[PDB]
């Protein structure tokens, strides 16, 4: 279906690929290495519960007053 | 949604419901216009009756 050149990636000679840099002494920085810096929110979860309650309540209050 | 009581949006809003303020303005204008006439008529009647009898 396809010639061997397309599969192996070269017609005659296999060219050397420059390897990937590492940046010794620190973590890799890639699109997939970002969870090292940004975990899921874990610090303000209970504050999230409180603020969700208060937001619901205040919205309901002002909406009911407006409607009435 | 919980406070409105409606899942889509507020109620009693819209030009069908907002126009009633202007309708009240016009109705109050008409009402005062007629009440001034009625009060003038009644005042003339009373001013005649009292000064004729009293
Ligand atoms: C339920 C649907 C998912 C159930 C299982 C999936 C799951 O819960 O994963 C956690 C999932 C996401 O994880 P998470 O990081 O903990 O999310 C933060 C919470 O949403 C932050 O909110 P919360 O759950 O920590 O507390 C908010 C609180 C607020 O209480 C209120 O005032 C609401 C009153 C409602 C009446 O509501 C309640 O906890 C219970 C009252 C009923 C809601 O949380 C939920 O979806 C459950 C709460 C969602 C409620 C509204 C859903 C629309
Ligand atoms: C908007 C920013 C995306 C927040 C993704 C959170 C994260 O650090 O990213 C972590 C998540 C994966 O979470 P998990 O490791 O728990 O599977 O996604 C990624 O790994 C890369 C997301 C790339 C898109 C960036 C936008
Ligand atoms: C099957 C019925 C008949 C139809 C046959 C043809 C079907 C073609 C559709 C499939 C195409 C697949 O296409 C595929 O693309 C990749 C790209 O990642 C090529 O990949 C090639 O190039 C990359 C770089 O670009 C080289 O590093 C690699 O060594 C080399 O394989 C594959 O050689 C090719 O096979
Ligand atoms: C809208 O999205 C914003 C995109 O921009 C992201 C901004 O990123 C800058 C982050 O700045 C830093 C720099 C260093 C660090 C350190 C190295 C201090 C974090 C550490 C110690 C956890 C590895 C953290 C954040």
């Amino acid at each position: 279906p396809l010639p061997n050149a397309v599969v192996q990636g070269y017609t005659s000679v296999r060219g050397p690929k420059r390897p990937l840099d590492h940046f010794y002494g620190r973590t890799p920085l890639n699109i997939d290495t970002l969870w090292h810096w940004v975990k899921f929110p874990h610090r303000y979860d209970n504050l999230r519960f409180a603020v969700c309650f208060w937001a619901f309540l205040v919205s309901a209050h002002f909406a009911n007053k407006k409607q009435r | 949604i919980y406070g409105r009581g409606s899942l889509y949006g507020y109620r009693f809003d819209g030009e069908i419901h907002r126009q009633e303020a202007q309708n009240v303005i016009l109705y109050k204008e008409k009402e005062a216009q007629e009440m001034a006439v009625v009060m003038e008529k009644l005042e003339k009647e009373i001013q005649e009756w009292l000064k004729t009898m009293e």
